[PDB]
């Protein structure tokens, strides 16, 4: 839901981010592409 | 979100969790010898009570 | 000019000797490069002599002294006697402008001595008179 | 390739290097400034002391608080040798000019000043000598400002803080005797109350806060006999022992993992690991056709054997200095050791208050019925 | 921290004066300089 | 942050514990003498009760 | 922190602070052997150029570099092998990095935790056994809470988010009357 | 998180030192790097 992500490619991407937001904030998303855990 | 940010905050909390990984464990020491000091008082006062029943 | 650093053994026991305690101490290469460092350390001090660099800078004497310092010791191509007459020079400067300000401090002391022992003489004088 | 990346990684490194420049610019102001402001406190009071004298005040009390501040900054242990030693030339000569006309005060100072002068003599050949040990240094400088009561003043309060600490730690001793003769604590709780007083005692004298080579100088003078059983040798034994067997095991750490690396590359690689071994792998091992190197294999199962079984040796070495730390409680890192060292010490003697009132109340209630 | 102490000398000495104010608001100080006790 | 602030911020933590650590345990003085003659008048006090129960 | 001392200070403590911080950087899991080693270079080489005058500070930092030197030629090897599994090439990697003295106080605090852990868990065994013949656990519940704790500690060694390989060299690996016991030759058998 | 260290070098620096604000006030940093417990 953020310009960059549009930059990316598509609305649909921007529509997945804030599926993953809605769902935990990106954490899932953040940890399992770059193996940071935000909430530990 | 953007490029730069999340990298940025990821490497803040990287830091955060370890100065933070270094104060728990501090902090767990803190608490065992809590833990310790008040067992050895209950332990007397209870060796103390049956003194004075004893008595 | 490099920032601070460890010296050699020898070269900081002459940059502490140089601390005259008491009251009972006052052109071939080497000589062209110590009158220009010489020259150097005098138009530094009076950089910050005339800059009011003393008063405006947060570590005025300090940073003053290590600035000296580092301008005689970046030069190895110096003898220990002439390093010791460069250092004594500094040290001069920054004695002298500890005197200014201890000139200043005890003006302050003595205004402040002086108006508390009038507060009192009026107190007691009017007391008397009236 | 190989040059073209050297050059990038040359040009990486000299940009490094104007970074670091940088950084030391900075550090170096900061801590410039906070020299500049000890050193400019410093002088201002005794600058104000020296000045508030009128045209017939005695200087009695101005020169011995000039004394006391001198003695102030002298002792400061946060500053460098040159800077207290040029703060201390600035107040004397401030305080010889501001009181000349006074000859018992003049003849005072100059006694002073020519304490100063040789204590700068052997001060300065005491501090750069790089054959000698930083703490050991520190001690002797410390020492030679006891020497020429530069610093008595301000040791005084120290040491007087660590004889309070001696004499509790002593009554604490006596106090957990009585305890086990009162019957309130079995001797099994003792041993632990014991270990954990001398542990915290340790613990404050290495990996404290502080100037506390007071209580180090109280406990070392062992020719004092004043409770000596009271665990002052156990004290002494491990202030000698603990940086010892801590810089023992960590060497037993390299040495192991340096074997478990030896016996990996024989494994992967058999007998032609020997051929090129470095020499510390090459020192520790001192304390053809496929036949041949069928032979080569049978010994390098006695030669893996070898290897494990000293393995096995320095681990059990390792365990054994690791457990009997614990048991005083100094196994911790160096950092949590140094972050808990006052509240261990104050929960150990709020304990013996506990304990000390419990007995006192037992003992009180202690009452004859005649 | 005032006009006064930086023009006796440097920046330094307001540093100073500061903290001798966080400490006690420089009771010490003028116990030991001038001799009389600000707050008895 | 800067420059010269947090230098001169440390250099006053400095100068404030130095000045602050005569008062610290002329108040801890303070404190353990109030404590020890509490102690004693609740003691006395205690006596003084057995003493008037008996009487 | 090299950058502090002054003209006539001791290095000691700098020394020791910036093999604190290099030990930090070797060990960090979360950069690769590249960033790793030359960040270790340019603090060395910057240690290194702010104490030269120092003849013991200089021979030291010497020493510390032939010993990093040797360290990089052997991961140089270790590292880029091909035929190793991911979690041979780490253990080895940090076997090399304890080798060297590198990474002292991180190795040293991870086995005195998993020493805790150890001893925690005989104590939690011993404290089951009790319970047993205490009455207060009758003998269903107490070998389901024993399978529970085994499998509890199981899952902290195997898919637990740290650095927990010294339990595990621990339990598999021991000495003498230690990991022999029913529960502990368990654990092994589990983690196998 | 402050100019001066924009100055020093880069905007990761900015954001080392706003972690180490975040995690402690930079009392570890100021500790380790100067020698001063800032809350002792």
């Amino acid at each position: 839901q953020t310009n960059p992500f549009y930059d990316i490619g598509g609305v649909s991407l921007q529509n997945a981010i804030g599926a993953n937001i809605q769902a935990d904030g990106a954490n899932e998303l953040i940890n399992f592409t770059t193996g940071v855990n935000t909430n530990a | 979100m953007g490029g730069a940010a999340i990298g940025g905050i990821l490497g803040g909390v990287q830091l955060v969790a370890g100065i933070s990984q270094a104060n728990s464990q501090a902090n767990a020491q803190r608490q065992s010898l809590q833990a310790q000091a008040q067992t050895t008082v209950d332990a007397s006062r209870i060796r103390q009570m049956e003194i004075l029943q004893a008595r | 000019s490099k920032t601070q650093q460890i010296l050699e053994a020898g070269n900081a026991a002459i940059a502490q000797q140089a601390v005259s305690i008491g009251q009972a101490s006052q052109l071939t290469v080497s000589e062209q490069e110590a009158n220009a460092v010489r020259v150097e350390l005098g138009d530094l001090y009076n950089e910050w002599r005339s800059g009011d660099k003393f008063r405006s800078e947060p570590g005025g004497m300090t940073k003053f002294r290590d600035a000296g310092l580092a301008r005689i010791m970046s030069r190895t191509n110096i003898t220990e006697a002439q390093k010791k007459e460069l250092i004594n020079l500094h040290y001069g400067n920054w004695d002298a402008e500890m005197k200014a300000y201890s000139d200043r401090t005890a003006k302050y002391a003595e205004e402040v001595s002086q108006v508390r022992r009038e507060s009192v003489i009026k107190e007691r004088t009017f007391r008397v008179n009236s | 390739k190989k040059e073209l990346i050297n050059l990038h990684y040359g040009n990486w490194d000299a940009e490094m290097k104007a970074y670091s420049d940088r950084t030391a610019k900075y550090a170096e102001e900061v801590s410039q400034v906070r020299r500049e402001s000890v050193i400019k406190e410093r002088t201002f009071r005794v600058n104000s002391v020296v000045s508030g004298l009128t045209w017939d005040a005695d200087p009695t009390d101005a020169i011995k608080k000039v004394d006391a501040m001198v003695s102030s900054t002298v002792n400061d242990q946060n500053l460098p040798l040159l800077d207290r030693l040029q703060a201390a030339n600035s107040m004397y000569n401030t305080a010889y000019e501001k009181v000349v006309n006074n000859a018992t005060a003049r003849a005072e100072v100059e006694r002073k000043m020519k304490a100063l002068q040789a204590y700068q003599y052997e001060a300065i050949t005491n501090w750069n000598d790089q054959t000698k040990p930083r703490a050991e240094r520190e001690a002797f400088d410390q020492q030679l400002q006891a020497k020429h009561g530069l610093n008595v003043d301000s040791s005084y309060m120290a040491w007087e803080n660590s004889r309070k600490q001696y004499i509790e730690f002593q009554q604490q001793s006596r106090q957990l005797q009585d305890l086990e003769q009162n019957g309130l604590i079995d001797s099994a709780r003792k041993v632990n109350l014991s270990d954990d007083f001398v542990g915290s005692v340790v613990q404050l004298i290495l990996y404290g806060e502080g100037n506390t080579a007071a209580l180090k100088e109280r406990f070392t003078d062992n020719r004092n006999f004043e409770a000596n059983t009271a665990g002052a040798g156990e004290v002494r034994r491990l202030l000698e022992a603990v940086p010892r067997m801590r810089r023992e095991t960590d060497s037993l750490r390299s040495d192991n993992a340096a074997l478990q690396v030896a016996r990996t590359r024989l494994q992967r690689e058999g007998v032609t690991f020997l051929m090129n071994a470095d020499a510390r792998t090459r020192g520790l091992l001192e304390s053809l056709t496929p036949e041949q190197q069928a032979e080569y294999a049978r010994q390098t199962n006695q030669v893996q054997q070898a290897i494990e079984q000293q393995i096995i040796i320095n681990d059990q070495r390792v365990q054994n200095n690791a457990a009997e730390l614990a048991k005083y409680g100094l196994s911790e890192p160096e950092d949590v050791l140094r972050k808990n060292a006052a509240t261990r010490r104050k929960l150990v003697n709020d304990t013996m208050y506990q304990l000390g009132t419990q007995a006192e109340q037992v003992r009180r209630t202690q009452t004859s019925g005649y």
